[PDB]
């Protein structure tokens, strides 16, 4: 009967959907750390600087 | 500042933080809120404990001439023979906990047992600085966060002034 | 270690008692430093509304928060300036937590935020 | 909630559940219907009793 064949494919459908879910989570986690670090590094880059007061010679 | 006669050679003994909710936010319970602070190689984690009596909680919705006068406010009784509340707010606020002082409460959602912050409400968090760090000094960096159970945290970041000239100072 | 009542210093839990040196001991006199080595990490509880976290069964539930302490001087022999650190926290079931940071160019203070 | 004056320190005293049939379904008698609930290590089994008078209807 059709009942047996339906159950077999059902298991396969669940496993496939889990794979595509894993890709999206892993990619978002990788891009999270890069975007956070870039923002913090740029903030330090703009604000920091050195200034010359006076120059003397002998 | 802890010195009134000469604030120049003084240190910070008390700190007050004004906290509100964001626009279009769900209610936040302050009992599940943790406060982090970093000062001179010391990372603190402060927590409020809810109680019916002897709780670091004060209501000041009608207005006050001094905010720092709620330290003398009664929270509990010494014994059974007490006619009025004679246990002060100073005696319960230590090095592990913070106090909650209500400024605005439109819907009456804030209690000592259940401190729930709603839309339009405002609270002041008091930290005993002389207990936690032992007094904050001149030209020092303070960094911390107010972390709820659900939601986005509030950021604390300031540098203490180079010289303390007055008794009460604005930090952030 | 349990630290849910609050603390003035997080790094003070290193001196906290975990066990007894002898059977004659009155209090827990074995410190947390002595058991944390190069192969293991320590768990410090910050929040537990459900009371699900114990030494025998450290089960993390909804609304709970923990601190993981690593003896860096034992594992790597001290982390240095301007070095990249990458890692993961892998559960048995679920998606992992990501650790990625670079150590500051110059250590100016005692306690520093990394990530 | 059971407290009107201060709902913060209150508990739920009554619960209402809206129930309909599915699309293209045969009629269901509610007298032969059993309701299960699980809360804090307590498994309940509730049942309606039909009556002419003194019935919860
Ligand atoms: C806030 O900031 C201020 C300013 O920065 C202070 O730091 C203050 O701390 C308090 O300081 C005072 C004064 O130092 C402390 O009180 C003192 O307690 C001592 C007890 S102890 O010895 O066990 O430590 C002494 O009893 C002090 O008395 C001393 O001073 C007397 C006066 O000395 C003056 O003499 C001549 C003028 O006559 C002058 O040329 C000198 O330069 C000097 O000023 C002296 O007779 C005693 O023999 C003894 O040495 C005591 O100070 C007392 O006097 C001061 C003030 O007059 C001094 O100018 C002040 O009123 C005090 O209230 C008073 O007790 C106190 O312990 C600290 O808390 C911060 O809170
Ligand atoms: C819904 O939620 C709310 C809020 O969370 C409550 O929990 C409520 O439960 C009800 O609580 C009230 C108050 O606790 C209960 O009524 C009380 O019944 C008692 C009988 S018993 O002793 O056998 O248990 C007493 O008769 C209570 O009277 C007490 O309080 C009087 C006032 O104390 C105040 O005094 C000063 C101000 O003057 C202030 O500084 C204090 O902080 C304090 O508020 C006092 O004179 C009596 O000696 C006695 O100790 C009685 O409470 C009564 O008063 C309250 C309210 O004014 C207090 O602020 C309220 O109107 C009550 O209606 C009233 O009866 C009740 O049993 C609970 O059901 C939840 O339903
Ligand atoms: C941090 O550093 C601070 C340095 O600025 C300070 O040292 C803090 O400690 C606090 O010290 C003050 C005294 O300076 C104490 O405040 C007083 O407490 C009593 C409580 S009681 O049990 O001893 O009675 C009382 O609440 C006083 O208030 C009176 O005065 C106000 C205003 O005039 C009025 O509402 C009432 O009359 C009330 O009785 C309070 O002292 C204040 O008032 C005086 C004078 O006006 C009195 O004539 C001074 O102006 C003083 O500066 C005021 O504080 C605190 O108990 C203590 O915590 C430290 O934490
Ligand atoms: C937090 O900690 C605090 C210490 O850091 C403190 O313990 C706080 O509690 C407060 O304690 C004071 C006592 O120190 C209490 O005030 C006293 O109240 C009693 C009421 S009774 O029912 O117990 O009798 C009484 O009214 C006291 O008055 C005395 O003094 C006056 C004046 O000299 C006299 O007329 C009376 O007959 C009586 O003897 C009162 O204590 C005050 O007076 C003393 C001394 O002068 C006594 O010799 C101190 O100056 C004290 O500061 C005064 O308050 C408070 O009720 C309580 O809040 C805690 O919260
Ligand atoms: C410029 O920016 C950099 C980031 O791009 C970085 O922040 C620089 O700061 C430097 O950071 C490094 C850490 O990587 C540190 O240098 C190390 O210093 C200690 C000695 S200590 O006294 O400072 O504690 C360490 O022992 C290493 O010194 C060795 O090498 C030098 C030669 O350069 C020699 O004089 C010493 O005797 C000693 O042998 C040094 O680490 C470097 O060497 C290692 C290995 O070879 C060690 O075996 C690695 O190659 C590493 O990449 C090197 O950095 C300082 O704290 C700081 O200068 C900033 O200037
Ligand atoms: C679960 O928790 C609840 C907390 O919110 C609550 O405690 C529940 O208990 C219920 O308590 C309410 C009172 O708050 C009772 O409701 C009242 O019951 C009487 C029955 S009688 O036999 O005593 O007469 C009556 O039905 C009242 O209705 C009147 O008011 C409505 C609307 O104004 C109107 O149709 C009629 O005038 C009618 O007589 C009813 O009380 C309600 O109305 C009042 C006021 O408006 C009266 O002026 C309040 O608004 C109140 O909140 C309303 O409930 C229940 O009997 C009891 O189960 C607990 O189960
Ligand atoms: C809030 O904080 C305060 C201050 O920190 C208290 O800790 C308070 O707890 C209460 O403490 C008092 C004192 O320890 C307790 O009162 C005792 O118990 C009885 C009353 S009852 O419990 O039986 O109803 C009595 O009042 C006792 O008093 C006796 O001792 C005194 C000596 O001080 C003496 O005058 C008499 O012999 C008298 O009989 C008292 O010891 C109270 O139960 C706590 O709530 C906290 O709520
Ligand atoms: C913020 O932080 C500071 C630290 O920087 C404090 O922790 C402070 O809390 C306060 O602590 C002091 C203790 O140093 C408390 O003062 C005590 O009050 C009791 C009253 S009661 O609690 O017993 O009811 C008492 O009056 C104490 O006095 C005793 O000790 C002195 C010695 O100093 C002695 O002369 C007396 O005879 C008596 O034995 C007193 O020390 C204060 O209540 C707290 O607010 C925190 O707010
Ligand atoms: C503020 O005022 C109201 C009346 O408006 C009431 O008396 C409260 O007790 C007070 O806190
Ligand atoms: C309560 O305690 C006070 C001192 O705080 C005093 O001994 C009273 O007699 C008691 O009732």
């Amino acid at each position: 009967e059709t009942g047996i064949g339906t159950l077999i494919i059902f298991i396969a459908m669940v496993l496939v959907a889990a794979v595509a879910a894993t890709v999206l989570i892993n990619t978002a986690g990788s891009l999270q750390q890069r975007a956070t670090s870039t923002g913090s590094q740029t903030t330090n880059q703009v604000s920091t600087g050195l200034i010359v007061q006076s120059i003397y010679g002998m | 500042d802890n010195n009134r006669s000469n604030p120049e050679s003084g240190s910070l003994n008390w700190t007050a933080i004004y906290v509100t909710l964001n626009t279009g936010s769900s209610p936040v319970d302050l009992s599940n809120v943790s406060l982090s602070l970093e000062y001179q190689g010391q990372l603190a984690s402060l927590k409020y404990t809810p109680a019916t009596t002897n709780a670091s909680f004060a209501v000041d919705t009608n207005g006050t001439s001094n905010v720092f006068s709620v330290l003398n406010a009664g929270v509990g009784y010494k014994n059974s023979t007490a006619t009025f509340k004679n246990v002060e707010l100073k005696n319960v606020t230590k090095s592990t906990n913070f106090a909650i002082v209500v400024i605005r409460d439109p819907s009456n959602s804030l209690t000592s047992s259940h401190p729930v912050l709603t839309t339009g409400s405002e609270v002041v968090i008091l930290v005993n600085t002389s207990a936690v760090f032992g007094g904050m000094k001149q030209g020092q960096a303070v960094t911390g966060q107010i972390n709820p159970s659900v939601g986005s945290p509030g950021i604390i970041q300031f540098t203490t002034p180079s010289a303390f000239t007055e008794t009460v100072m604005e930090l952030q």
